[PDB]
RNA sequence: CUCCGGGGAGGCGGCAAAUAUCCUUUGAUCCGGAGAUGUCUGAAUGGGGGAACCCACCUACUUUAAGGUAGGUAUUGCAACAUGAAUACAUAGUGUUGCAAGGCGAACGAGGGGAAGUGAAACAUCUCAGUACCCUUAGGAAAAGAAAUCAAUUGAGAUUCCCUCAGUAGCGGCGAGCGAACGGGGAUCAGCCCAUUAAGUUAUGUGUGUUUUAGUGGAACGCUCUGGGAAGUGCGAACGUAGAGGGUGAUAUUCCCGUACACGAAAGGGCACACAUAAUGAUGACGAGUAGGGCGAGGCACGUGAAACCUUGUCUGAAUAUGGGGGGACCAUCCUCCAAGGCUAAAUACUCCUGACUGACCGAUAGUGAACCAGUACCGUGAGGGAAAGGCGAAAAGAACCCCU
RNA sequence: GAACCCACUGUCGUUGAAAAGCCAGGGGAUGACUUGUGGAUAGGGGUGAAAGGCUAAUCAAGCCUGGUGAUAGCUGGUUCU
RNA sequence: UGAGAAGCAUGCUGGAGGUAUCAGAAGUGCGAAUGCUGACGUGAGUAACGACAAAACGGGUGAAAAACCCGUUCGCCGAAAGACCAAGGGUUCCAGUCCAACGUUAAUCGGGGCUGGGUGAGUCGACCCCUAAGGCGAGGCCGAAAGGCGUAGUCGAUGGGA
């Protein structure tokens, strides 16, 4: 399903509203899309299904800590 | 094969005219057995239990009948029969 | 307050009351008491038996509370009750605490 | 002339049996209505 | 009864046992022959077949 | 079926009589506690399958014939061990052992989605309503909870529930409607911690207390009349820490079962307290992709409104105690609190169940659909729908025998 | 032109023998044929050599259970002196 | 007896409950709603008794015979109105016994009631080995959840195998 790895993010539900403010369910999606990161210390590609918020996480804090912290969640990296 | 099963096989004799013609012509001897038995341990509890030789045996199943007694519906249990043909002359 | 199937017994209650008689049998709250109660059956023959049918006479069983055990000494109606004398129940006479005669 | 009704044992227990039953979530939600109403008999 | 079955050993207990499932056919196949008029022994070969096994199980 | 305890004259369950065999004072039937056995289907788990069936494999013992007995053989997750590619180290993958989970079931809890009929005397904003329904998942309760909270004499002091404030202040095609807070009075009261780690909670073992699962004793009425039958009439007695109730041939404190009261446990279970040993609290050490901001939505009684505050799908993005949040646009001054880490009982919600007690609740077209062999008969492919039907007599004493047929 | 598959005309039947038939005639009958068994497509959906036809004797939106005791400025009824 | 809704007394039936006065509470009063449930009328002893292939007589049993049994004649079908299999049904099969209800009439008869019998396989069929359409589906891909699809496999005859 449509769940970024890094941050949890998934779809939510909201409303579209016209301009007679007519209200009709809508969702918002994440910007979610696979990406490789090279993880040096096992020398190879990791994919990952993320957003781009995530994608700043990882270039915040290293791609060494996400995938630690993401292991020590019990996903299987 | 146990001897509990051996002692279980066996249910009881027919009393019918048709049992009383096959015993008195054709040494044939029809038993009332348990409806899991099979024809080798039909054939072993005879033999160990009436110290005869038995040549072949048969089986058939009869399925109970269904009666109105009184106000209630009932059923009977299914019989299955066993027809011995004993060799040459016995009992 | 027990009566017992050897007990001698006086009815007090329907319309045997006033006579007495050795108990049969006690079932349930029903109790049959020997020449009294009568009823008349009419047995109708019996084809596989035999035993052509008739008119019979037999017990019924009366109420329990409808008698009560006759006191030997005194030849009246009394109660029961229980005392442990040495290490053992007894049945008394609640009139005069003596311990009911066994029949 | 045909009427609706065309016994056929086979489809009756492979559309209407105990294990059509149980293999959805629907059925086995069929089977809890019908033992929480006492029926008798839960299926075909 | 129970008490004369205990006292005894394992092997007694199981060679009473196959004495006990033999009687019990014989009596079985009297009484559908018609030739068993009194009807209790049935029962009381049922029942010390069932003491006997409790105490096997008991002693194992 | 076995053992232990209770009980003491009968019993072999009911419709449902009757008969035969019988059992039992050498202790039966029956009652309570603890064990033994416990076929097949069903999460069903050795494979399969149209539920109650079809077909198997491995190991050990046993038989001599085409078998028997005992055990093991599902999937997924976790851990240990072994093995192991492309590809050199490795990794993926594969196997064995051990542990755990799945399913069912009332209501209450928490979370993920979420209508329309209707009202507005039409209808789209709005209402109905976060209701009905679908989905996931706990516990005996859950959730919340120890101020980056309110207040506005500079005061209060965690959370939850009830009464009031008040149909007030406000929101609203300013329509129909929706509808607070502050303060006050009550219920219950409790705080403790972030790496040598707290309160608390859960298991196990021992001790004490209490309760529960059979049971025992238990007072005292006669005569007379009517009557098929007395408990009713008339007369006179007795008990009462017992005049609750039920039965007995009509209406009984004293006929029976009981009731007040006084006793009672081999053995097992529940709860409370204390101690002892584990674990857990506890991968967490003062909180950065965080607070705040632009765009789009949602929640707040509050529908974009002068709209503060909370949540975030998207794009961004600090200061970090000489610092930061709030006080309903916003600024200054004052007051107040310390977010981006946690745990925590009670007052509160409910009834598939167990025991006792109660009703100006019904009495067979009523009361449950169902007082009775009812979710049955019957109807439908199916989901599903769904009845009617109580009363001889105190006691069967349920009509021997004769007559017509 | 028989079996088989259809259904053009007429009488009868219409509380029927039958909730669509009988009888006498009629069309196709080696093909775009008829038929058994077992499967697939599910409700604003399916399928349709197309009639809004068919989807369990029900179809301009199947059936069942819930919202639900929908709403009805309409019709009926509303019990002794 | 009273102005009324109603009250009072008593004969018969019935066989165990009823209840003044004054207060108190209501499932408190029925002729209608094409109202609901049960019972019973009128039509009326009226229509009808289900293919127009068709019956007649002698004897038997029996309470009773147009319908049952035996016999002698007559007639109808004969590409089905005969003989089988699958599906479906489930004891309707056979014998004895009974006639209340069921049978569109009566019934001694019956697919009706009651009691007892009856289905015998290495070669027939199923089971079994094999696969089609299609179903399910370890991992896997996808999806708010439920779930959708699908690989290796595993089922599935209407077909192949003594
Ligand atoms: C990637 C991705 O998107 N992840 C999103 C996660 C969504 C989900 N919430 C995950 C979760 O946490 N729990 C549920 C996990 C299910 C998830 N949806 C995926 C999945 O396994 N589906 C299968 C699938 O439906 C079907 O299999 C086939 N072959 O069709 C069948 C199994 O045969 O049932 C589900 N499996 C089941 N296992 C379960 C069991 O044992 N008991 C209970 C019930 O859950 C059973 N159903
Ligand atoms: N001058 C003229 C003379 C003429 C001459 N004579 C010739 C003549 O012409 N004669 C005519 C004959 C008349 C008639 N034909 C006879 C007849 O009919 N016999 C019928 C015989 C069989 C009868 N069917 C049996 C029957 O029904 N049992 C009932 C039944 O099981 C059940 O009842 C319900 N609810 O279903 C039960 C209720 O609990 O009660 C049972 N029974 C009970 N009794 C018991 C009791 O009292 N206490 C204890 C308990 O045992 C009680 N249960």
């Amino acid at each position: 399903s449509k769940v970024c790895q890094v941050t949890g993010k998934r779809p939510v539900v909201g409303n579209n509203v016209s301009h007679a403010n007519n209200k009709t369910k809508r969702r918002f999606e994440p910007n979610l899309h696979h990406h490789r990161f090279w993880l040096e210390s096992e020398k190879r590609f990791v994919r990952l299904r993320l957003t781009t918020k995530g994608m700043r996480i990882i270039d915040k804090l290293g791609i060494e800590k996400v995938v630690a912290d993401l292991r020590a969640q019990g996903q299987k990296i | 094969m146990n001897n509990e099963r051996i002692y279980q096989v066996l249910k009881g004799p027919v009393f019918s005219e048709k049992a009383q013609v096959l015993g008195d012509t054709a040494g044939v001897q029809v038993f009332k057995v348990d409806i899991n038995a099979t024809k080798l341990e039909i054939k072993k509890a005879v033999e160990k239990l009436f110290g005869v030789e038995v040549v072949k045996v048969n089986t058939t199943i009869t399925k109970g009948k269904t009666k109105r007694f009184g106000r209630t519906l009932g059923r009977r249990s299914d019989v299955k029969k066993a027809y011995v043909t004993l060799k040459a002359g016995q009992d | 307050a027990k009566i017992k199937k050897g007990d001698q017994v006086i009815v007090i209650a329907g319309k045997e009351k006033g006579k007495q008689g050795t108990v049969l049998s006690v079932s349930e709250d029903r109790v049959k008491v020997e020449g009294l109660n009568l009823v008349k059956k009419h047995q109708k023959p019996n084809r596989v038996t035999g035993a052509e049918g008739g008119i019979v006479t037999q017990e019924a069983s009366l109420h329990i509370s409808n008698v009560a055990i006759l006191n030997a000494t005194t030849q009246k109606a009394d109660r029961v009750g229980y005392q442990v004398i040495d290490g053992v129940k007894t049945r008394v006479y609640k009139s005069t605490g003596e311990s009911v005669a066994v029949a | 002339m045909k009427r609706t009704f065309q016994p056929s044992e086979l489809k009756r227990k492979r559309v209407h049996g105990f294990r059509a039953r149980m293999a959805t979530k629907a059925g086995r939600q069929v089977l809890a209505r019908r033992r929480a109403k006492g029926r008798h008999s839960l299926t075909v | 009864k129970t008490k004369d079955l205990r006292e005894k050993s394992v092997e007694e207990l199981k060679a009473l046992l196959d004495e006990q499932q033999l009687n019990q056919f014989r009596l079985r196949m009297a009484k559908a022959t018609g030739q068993l008029g009194k009807s209790h022994e049935v029962q009381v070969a049922r029942k010390t077949i069932a003491r006997i096994k409790t105490l096997l199980t008991e002693k194992q």
